[PDB]
């Protein structure tokens, strides 16, 4: 996350950050929606192209942390997977249309003051705040700058960072690229004019894209990270995966897994 | 060609053709089939237009336009090249409806709870959902973050 | 071709209609660049997509015609095939690039009044001619609208159609549409304001965009008819075939080709 | 990836990578196999780096990246998805030169002919070229066309 700050303990409890086994090597992240099933964007576990393509032995994950590093011996909770589903039409080929996974533990792990599930936006409130000039939140361990000297090492974020970004009027939307933007995506980010910066970049894909229900005052998470063209880049906004269309199919998967 | 077929409209969702190859320029896979039956084993399709053999259809309503389905794994699809007739739709962001998800059962209408309201079973997702959105040393601990307020003038507006 | 008027008899002797001969149906135009060899647009010969493939046997050739129909018993020329040589890298997968083809006739045709051959550009005139706001022509027997109501017989020009267009700035042509476009590919057309409609339909494809030249006042072949969005809609514009850009390969497939 | 190889630069021109895929997710064929030898021989392959088996190569200069061939058809060819740095020039029309034609031997120099130049032998392009460009029912007989006027006043400008 470019630009962005800090985040406080405690802060976002279903960000979820999920890395492959051996390397040791930080993938992408994701959110916890319940006390089994994670959601992340499905290109972190495979992408053809570019020879992607990791199987449940490959990768664990790691629920309630802080630093992106340093075993925190209390609050965190690694665990193995199990499931793994990503879309049948996960079009990989041209323009990540529904880049949504969704991953699944291998034991429910136990809630916490730190590890707490999300939610998954409803038809309702999903009219009420999917509109052009409010604001949410992507967070995540994804690179600080869009480039570095030498050793990405120099823009990897210390601790969890966050930063609010606003949804952007789906036209200036696809104005910004001859990229295919999908009817289920959605891009955010400031304006040439506006003044304020801010993006995830690089490493955020799967981070969620969250915003605050004034009624309830629940957290819900619209969008997850899932492409955009470098990071910041002044003209260019970055797209997220639409959750509330896709959410239809997390119904048809979950449910159809035996009860 | 001139002496071609007429212009596909409605974004090929009606089409009833029989092109079954690829923009790729690619094969095309038998709608029922070990393999693409598996694949659409998840998703929401609709009748409108048989899915006849292998010949390229727009089941699901794709806004895209009517595909085949090449292989087996995922996003193995690939869209045609049906010759539509006007430029998609650009849905004004929350434009495009999506008709969200039942209680497991089509058409709600009879529909009542506390104040939230679970969609996932409790049985398969597991726990949580009930109380979910509600961080613990926030919310439930009723104390804000940081920028929450920031997150909050956006909605109703500052102009 | 859209908006154009009827050609004076005799006024592109280069003019190439290309059809299949079973069943009879006009297919596209085409030039005649010497007494022997004709300069097409790929995309007749070949569009897998489509099930487009169409070999020597499949089409013939009729140099000199008036009337898109009517045996011209005193001066067209039907003839057979030897050749079609397809670019190695005709890009039809994704955006026709480099749409360009180069049938080769079974016996050299008798040179005529009514048939004569066009010019290929040279690294000089083109520097010179290929100046956003200059106009040239392009001839078709091509689709006079865009629809019909019922049967495309409804749109079909009687005989030979000209139209002259004018070079369009890339900038604004690469504005005009998502595909891709090309080094090697150049639009035609007048803008939103300028009051003059016009334009190169479906089925043109093949047929030559000329100009005539300022010094030695002779006409050259500029491009070939290739793509477009509907025809003659109004922010859009015909893209064409850059015949200069790719003459150096025209000289290795015909020079090599023997003696 | 975040840790991954570092930018490709020049829209990959110079790059000596070992990638063989293709964004369409496809295999790549050898660049010295009987299939690509052909479809190469006839084009024009500037140096630059080497060809290395099958690995994703940028040998025409193509100026859309790096690519395979998928295949021995034409076009049967895939650009590889690299991931370059910035945003591919595009040139104002002509502004993309090209360096067109020797007398069928490299560069010109000593060159120098009566008006025109037949830039293709005689003996496999065939009759005509010479007197090309002029048509016989008009500047051969003196006589204008409707419309070449109009094509003139272009050149002229109203402005
Ligand atoms: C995989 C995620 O970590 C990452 C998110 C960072 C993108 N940048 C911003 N500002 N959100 N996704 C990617 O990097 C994806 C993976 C595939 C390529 N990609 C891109 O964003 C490319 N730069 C653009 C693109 C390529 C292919 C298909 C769609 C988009
Ligand atoms: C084959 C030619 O007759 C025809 C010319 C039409 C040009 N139109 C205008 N307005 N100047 N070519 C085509 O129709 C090409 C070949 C494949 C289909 N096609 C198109 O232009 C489509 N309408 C769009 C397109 C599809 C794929 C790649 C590029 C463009
Ligand atoms: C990703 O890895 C898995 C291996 O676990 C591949 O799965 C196999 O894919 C082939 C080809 O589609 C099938 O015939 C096998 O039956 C699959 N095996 C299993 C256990 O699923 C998968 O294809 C790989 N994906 C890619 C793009 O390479
Ligand atoms: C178009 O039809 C021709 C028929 O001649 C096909 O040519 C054959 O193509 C196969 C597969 O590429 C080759 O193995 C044969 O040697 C080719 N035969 C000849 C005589 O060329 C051609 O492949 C077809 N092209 C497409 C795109 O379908």
């Amino acid at each position: 996350i470019v630009e962005g700050q800090d985040a406080e303990v405690g802060l976002s409890p279903w960000q979820v950050m999920l890395f492959r086994k051996s390397p040791q090597e930080l993938l992408c992240g994701a959110s916890l929606i319940s006390d089994r099933w994670v959601l992340t964007a499905a290109h972190c576990l495979l992408y053809p192209p570019w020879d992607k393509n990791f199987t449940v032995d490959d990768l664990l994950v790691r629920i309630g942390k802080h630093s992106r590093t340093r075993y925190e011996r209390k609050v965190e909770k690694i665990s193995m997977l199990d499931k793994i589903y990503i879309h049948p039409r996960y079009n990989w080929k041209e323009n990540l249309d529904r880049d949504i996974a969704l991953l699944k533990l291998k034991r429910p792990i136990e809630l916490s003051d730190y590890i707490h599930p999300v939610c998954l936006p409803d038809k309702q409130t999903a009219a009420k705040l999917l509109h052009a000039g409010f604001k949410g939140r992507v967070t995540g361990w994804g690179n600080r700058r869009e480039t570095w000297t030498t050793s990405v090492a120099e823009v990897q974020p210390s601790v969890l960072q966050v930063v609010n970004l606003p949804l952007v009027e789906r036209p200036v939307c696809k104005a910004s690229t001859r990229i295919r933007i999908t009817d289920n995506m959605f891009c955010a980010g400031y304006k040439p004019g506006e003044g304020k910066r801010g993006d995830a970049c690089e490493g955020d894909s799967g981070g969620p894209f969250v915003m605050k229900s004034p009624y309830n005052n629940r957290w819900y998470q619209m969008g997850i990270v899932s492409w955009g063209e470098g990071c910041d880049r002044d003209g260019k906004y970055g797209f997220y995966t639409h959750v509330f269309r896709l959410k239809k199919w997390i119904q048809k998967v979950i449910d159809r897994l035996g009860s | 060609s001139p002496l071609l077929e007429t212009c596909v409209p409605d974004r090929g969702r009606e089409y009833r053709g029989r092109l079954a190859v690829t923009t790729h320029g690619s094969r095309c896979l038998a709608w029922s089939s070990e393999q693409a039956k598996a694949l659409s084993k998840d998703q929401d399709f609709n009748p409108a237009v048989p899915l006849a053999e292998n010949f390229c259809r727009n089941p699901d309503g794709d806004e895209e336009g009517a595909w085949c389905y090449v292989a087996d794994q995922p996003g193995d699809f690939e869209y045609c090249d049906l010759n539509y007739c006007e430029e998609p739709v650009d849905g004004d962001l929350g434009d495009r409806l999506g008709e969200d998800p039942d209680p497991d059962a089509a058409i709600e209408g009879r529909t009542s709870e506390d104040h939230f309201q679970p969609f996932f079973n409790e049985k398969t997702f597991g726990a949580g959902e009930a109380d979910c959105g509600l961080r613990p040393l926030f919310e439930k601990k009723q104390v804000q973050d940081q920028t929450e307020k920031e997150l909050f003038e956006s909605y109703i507006e500052g102009r």
